[PDB]
RNA sequence: AAACUGCGAAUGGCUCAUUAAAUCAGUUAUGGUUCCUUUGGUCGCUCGUACUUGGAUAACUGUGGUAAUUCU
RNA sequence: ACGGGGAAUCAGGGUUCGAUUCCGGAGAGGGAGCCUGAGAAACGGCUACCACAUCCAAGGAAGGCAGCAGGCGCGCAAAUU
RNA sequence: UUAAAGUUGCUGCAGUUAAAAAGCUCGUAGUUGGAUCUCUCUCGGCCGAAGCGUUUACUUUGAAAAAAUUAGAGUGUUCAAAGCAGGCCGCCUGGAUACCGCAGCUAGGAAUAAUGGAAUAGGACCGCGGUUCUAUUUUGUUG
RNA sequence: GAAGACGGUCGAACUUGACUAUCUAGAGGAAGUA
């Protein structure tokens, strides 16, 4: 209950969990070790993901990914896949004849790990790039700030 | 393709070897070695092309093939051997002695070394790890690995081979203060100064350079090489001292040299 | 008057290639329908059968007969009035000839007098009209 | 000479039919891969007939088939 | 409509071209499948089908110029076996 | 096919009568929007490493941007289009430089233009308090 | 260790339909064209 959901035996590959032990351990305090690690571009690891239960394998503090390549941001749209989220990319592009600009704009899946509980839609996601995890998803969520007007 | 590609067209042949239009459609293409083919010296361009020796490549491979080129203390027979940045190129026959360093344009000088000077030369290294029963490992910027080098070798310093062992003598450590060469980029062939470095994580760092004069200017790490300790540099330095002048003094200078010679 | 902000380069310029269609000059060169009913077909000259001689009626405000001539094109089919230039040309071409034609001027349109005709005459069984007027060359036998 | 072995024949040359976020350009990444060759490293690190091992097959010799092949 | 570097025109702004010797892609009549090899879905490699087409003693055998020349065709339009 | 074409108009056209303004009001996107606010903390050698300062646009800089082509320096191909050579009596010297939009990097500037922050105070700055877990220094050594 | 066969996969092509497009043989006619 409340990870084992799947067919499969969900577990943190790097933990080994059946470390045998005498009863003043097996019985006193029951924890699972848990990995996770600091991804290093000044970004701080979320006080969620060092003490969760939750197993992603996508994520990018407690999962096989790395964070290289691009850091951008966009603001949260769609909410409905499961461990993965629609943002908006807004800008200005310039044609060069008229000496002006256009609203552009580009949609991104991107993968939200479960450590960023607490998200709304309309607020600015940080995002970095990972190797593509699945047909459409590249990048990760890594910080989340709240909208304007949530108190 | 379906596989790699062994020809190189004259006209995107790097602009550095100085070759011209009209002699021909393709380059020498060099061979996989050391140097990379967009940074080197083909031993053929250095012999015909700048020494002068040959006129057709028929008489770089006559010369090559009696074995009279020593490329780092060794012979080569290969024409298009890449040659490059601080190679000591030693002819016997002749008993000149030579070695690859920048111009203040950034083309490779014709730099005649003392045959003292012709047994050692300058490495950047590039890569350490420690492999295969705890041995520490170099990497060097012409593919050389050293087993067991000084533990206080780091990645970007400056080392100091003796070409018939191959062993490292003493080296340079990266620091602001020390003397460089710029090896890349539009700053290449100045020398002057490090003053600072900046460092951007997950991208590439910058460094500041003071050149003899006062000028100043930034390149990337990579395109470092850190010739001297302070203000020494530990090789003997080509004809300008790394001091790239403006196009007005160096009108300048080539007009004042006519008002006097003749 | 016009917008002129800052941000407005795709109403100006999705306006301006939508009235671009308006311009009949545009409209003949970015449509295909004009293209594809010129019997040359984009070219300058073209290459026909001589069908008949052909007299054709000066229009009004002067009078005479332009001498001209039916012809059927060799790469298409299609069939074309063309003019003869200067006088006794006509005499220079049997039927069933060789004959090669160009435009007459105004690109696809009929110069002066002469009512609906668009092409000239330049060659005859391989020998330029000029060469035949002004006596440098005789037609082959 | 021939033939076996090895390497090359995936480069070059030609053309512009397809192809409209595709190709391509600038920028980044492989901490997500493979790499003949070159260059350097490594190659008594292993505790268990050798002063040299075995069977073939071309070229060659000889007998041929098919109207016909860089066939056999 | 192969894409760029680029080209013509030009007060300034622009408009049109880029098949074409440099770079990148693609394809070897049309599709498909492979062997060998570090590297090919290779075509001056192989195996089929489709369309063409060659030699034949009628049993069978062989093919791929959008390489250099050259020919036919096509055309307004382009060179030496 | 380009200029002529201010006859496609961003610079830069026109709409009473020459071609042309919607029957009227509402109204989403888009576009545009009134004044207003004059840098520091631990170490390493008084300065740097550690933070940035709300976040951008803008601007200036830097480095990175294939050659050829274009602009452009030198040089009497006999001149020139070109070429990258050449010049003294073995020497001497070249084979420069600029531009390369947009997007992405770097560093200064802070006017203009967006955006933020304390109004159920869940506000800042302070000392004081309580709850839970923990760094490992601490007991010649070891437990 | 060859021929061969069951199966699987990739898959050109073949047949019959339906829709759609083109090239060609095609009576009749109409209007305008002059």
């Amino acid at each position: 209950a409340d990870i084992q959901t799947e067919r499969a035996y969900q577990k943190q590959p790097t933990i080994f969990q059946n470390k045998k032990r005498v009863l003043l351990g097996e019985t006193g305090k029951e924890k699972l070790p848990r990995y996770y690690k600091n991804i290093g571009l000044g970004f701080k690891t979320p006080k969620e993901a060092i003490e969760g239960t939750y197993i992603d394998k996508k994520c990018p503090f407690t999962g096989n990914v790395s964070i290289r390549g691009r850091i951008l941001s966009g603001v949260v749209t769609k909410m409905k896949m499961q461990r993965t989220i629609v943002i908006r990319r807004d800008y200005l592009h310039y044609i060069r004849k008229y000496n002006r600009f256009e609203k552009r704009h580009k949609n991104m899946s991107v993968h939200l790990s479960p450590c960023f509980r607490d998200v709304q839609i309309g607020d600015i996601v940080t995002v970095g790039e990972c190797r593509p995890l699945s047909k459409t998803v590249r990048f990760n969520v890594l910080k989340v700030t709240k909208a304007a007007g949530t108190k | 393709a379906r596989g790699p590609k062994k020809h190189l067209k004259r006209v995107a042949a790097p602009k550095h070897w100085m070759l011209d239009k009209l002699t021909g459609v393709f380059a020498p293409r060099p061979s996989t070695g050391p140097h990379k083919l967009r940074e080197c010296l083909p031993l053929i361009i250095f012999l015909r092309n700048r020494l002068k020796y040959a006129l057709t490549g028929d008489e770089v491979k006559k010369i090559c093939m009696q074995r009279f080129i020593k490329i780092d203390g060794k012979v080569r027979t290969d024409i298009t051997y890449p040659a490059g940045f601080m190679d000591v190129i030693s002819i016997d026959k002749t008993g000149e002695n030579f070695r690859l360093i920048y111009d203040t344009k950034g083309r490779f000088a014709v730099h005649r070394i003392t045959p003292e000077e012709a047994k050692y030369k300058l490495c950047k290294v590039r890569k350490i790890f420690v492999g295969t029963k705890g041995i520490p490992h170099l990497v060097t910027h012409d593919a050389r690995t050293i087993r067991y080098p000084d533990p206080l070798i780091k990645v970007n310093d400056t080392i100091q081979i003796d070409l018939e062992t191959g062993k490292i003598t003493d080296f340079i450590k990266f620091d602001t203060g020390n003397l460089c060469m710029v090896t890349g980029g539009a700053n290449l062939g100045r020398i002057g100064v490090i003053t600072n470095r900046e460092r951007h994580p997950g991208s590439f760092d910058v460094v500041h350079v003071k050149d003899a004069n006062g000028n100043s200017f930034a390149t990337r790490l990579s395109n470092i090489f850190v010739i001297g300790k302070g203000n020494k540099p530990w090789i003997s330095l080509p004809r300008g001292k790394g001091i790239r002048l403006t196009i007005a003094e160096e009108r300048d200078k080539r007009l004042a040299a006519k008002q006097s010679s003749g | 008057g016009k917008c002129r902000g800052l941000r407005t380069a795709r109403k100006l310029r999705s306006h301006r290639r939508d009235q671009k269609w308006h311009d009949k000059q545009y409209k003949k060169a970015h449509l295909g329908t004009a293209l594809k009913a010129n019997p040359f077909g984009g070219a300058s000259h073209a290459k026909g059968i001589v069908l008949e001689k052909v007299g054709v009626e000066a229009k009004q405000p002067n009078s005479a007969i332009r001498k001209c001539v039916r012809v059927q094109l060799i790469k298409n089919g299609k069939k074309i009035t063309a003019f003869v230039p200067n006088d006794g040309c006509l005499n220079f071409i049997e039927e069933n000839d060789e004959v090669l034609v160009a435009g007459f001027g105004r690109k696809g349109h009929a110069v002066g007098d002469i009512p609906g005709v668009r092409f000239k005459v330049v060659k005859v069984a391989n020998v330029s009209l000029l060469a035949l007027y002004k006596g440098k060359k005789e037609r082959p036998r």
